[PDB]
């Protein structure tokens, strides 16, 4: 019945002032990509900075157990975009944001799906 | 200057036909550092650079293709230098990386343990190494061929590189091997190729270029290291971030370079010319397995 919350005590760490987790690996690349959220190669649009997947990974970057029933990471091996005001903090950007099943945006930065 | 704005300096050929005697290495430049753009990482900047360098070489670029990363891990726990290749190379690439230390990666699979653990069943059609020791530049004693991870890495290459495939093995004035020195003149071409980004160390990358499985050269190491270091002493290298700034024909051309399984019978001078134009891999298809060696103790009593 017990499990360890990282996703919660990261998010508090940070409402308390934490300083957010750093070393995120990002890529230099033509930032005229198509500024979908998670991708096979960076695609950075002018408002994104792209960095390596694993490294903005919370799991990954914890050494913690994925919370995928199986474990599967969504970063890990891939190329997360970061809306380049959020980039100080790409780690608590993927844990708190969420992408569009539809058109592949960040929903509330980039995807247009509910009225552009 | 036209080289600041290359991705760094590969070694003339006219230095390595030359019989210099090993000195120190003096860099001009050393303590001069480039100006990275904004966040960038130097071991990103690096990679950045020296995958630039190889789009101009005739890398055999297959199906399937099979690319492994040693000296991987940073002190920070990720993997910098395999983001760059991941990126590098086209999609689908088989990538695995490896190195003493745990760190977190974008490769398909990695190995954590000393690379002479390392196994594989398979060939693979690029090696890209960064180990490095920092205790060998102890510039109070004497500067010989250093055996270590070397020792693994010309023995990997000779048994688990494909024919037709390449390697950039990280050096530098007291981090080298006179053996893969030697194994560079079983390539069809090979140089060392120094960073614009990085170029106050004496680091270079030793490229072999098109594996042949034969010498095509004979190349004494002593002498060559030699020489690679009279050239470092002699052609200081203009810092340089330039080439970051143009990603624009970054990635690897997927070639579908044709891959084929042959006997040692039938690598004739076609073959061997075909493997040299960066045209042919020759290594099995099958599936790629690899694994660490893990040493067993039990420490009570
Ligand atoms: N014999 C080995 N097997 C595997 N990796 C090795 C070595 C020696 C050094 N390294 C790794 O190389 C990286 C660059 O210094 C460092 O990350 C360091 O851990
Ligand atoms: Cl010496
Ligand atoms: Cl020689
Ligand atoms: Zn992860
Ligand atoms: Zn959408």
């Amino acid at each position: 019945a017990f499990a360890v919350d990282a996703a919660k005590a990261y998010k508090d760490y940070l409402a308390s002032g934490g300083q957010p987790i750093t070393n995120c690996v990002k890529m230099l690349c033509t930032h005229t990509g198509t500024g979908q959220a998670i991708t096979v190669t960076p695609e950075a649009n002018m408002d994104q900075e792209s960095f390596g997947g694993a490294s903005c990974c919370l799991y990954c970057r914890c050494h913690i157990d994925h919370p995928n029933p199986k474990g599967f990471c969504d970063l890990k091996g891939k190329y997360v975009q970061i809306p380049t005001t959020c980039a100080n903090d790409p780690v608590g950007f993927t844990l708190k944001n969420t992408v569009c099943t539809v058109c592949g945006m960040w929903k509330g930065y980039g995807c247009s799906c509910d009225q552009l | 200057s036209s080289q600041a704005w290359q991705p760094g300096v590969a070694m003339p050929n006219l230095y390595k036909m030359q019989r210099m005697l090993l000195e120190k290495c003096d860099l001009q430049n050393y303590g001069d550092s480039a100006t990275l753009p904004k966040g960038i990482m130097m071991n990103v900047a690096k990679y950045t650079q020296l995958c630039q360098y190889l789009n101009t070489l005739t890398l055999a670029v297959p199906y399937n293709m099979r690319v492994i990363h040693f000296g991987a891990g940073s002190d920070k726990g990720v993997a910098p230098g395999t983001a760059v290749l991941r990126q590098w190379l086209p999609t689908g690439t088989l990538l695995v990386d490896s190195d003493l230390n745990d760190f977190v990666s974008d490769a398909d699979s990695t190995l954590i343990g000393d690379c002479a653990t390392v196994h594989t069943a398979n060939k693979w059609d690029l090696i890209i190494s960064d180990m490095y020791d920092p205790k060998t530049k102890n510039v109070t004693k004497e500067n010989d061929s250093k055996e270590g991870f070397f020792t693994y890495i010309c023995g990997f290459i000779q048994q688990k590189l494909a024919l037709g495939g390449s390697v950039a093995i990280k050096i530098t004035e007291h981090s080298w091997n006179a053996d893969l020195y030697k194994l560079m003149g079983h390539f069809a071409w090979w140089t060392a190729f120094v960073t614009n980004v990085n170029a106050s160390s004496s680091e270079a990358f030793l490229i072999g270029c098109n594996y042949l499985g034969k010498p095509r050269e004979q190349i004494d190491g002593y002498v060559m290291h030699a020489n690679y270091i009279f050239w470092r002493n002699t052609n200081p290298i203009q810092l340089s971030s330039y080439s970051l700034f143009d990603m624009s024909k970054f990635p690897l051309k997927l070639r579908g370079t044709a891959v084929m399984s042959l006997k040692e019978g039938q690598i004739n001078d076609m073959i061997l010319s075909l493997l040299s134009k960066g045209r042919l891999i020759i290594r099995e298809n099958n599936r790629v397995v690899i694994s660490s060696d893990v040493l067993v103790n039990n420490e009570n009593l």
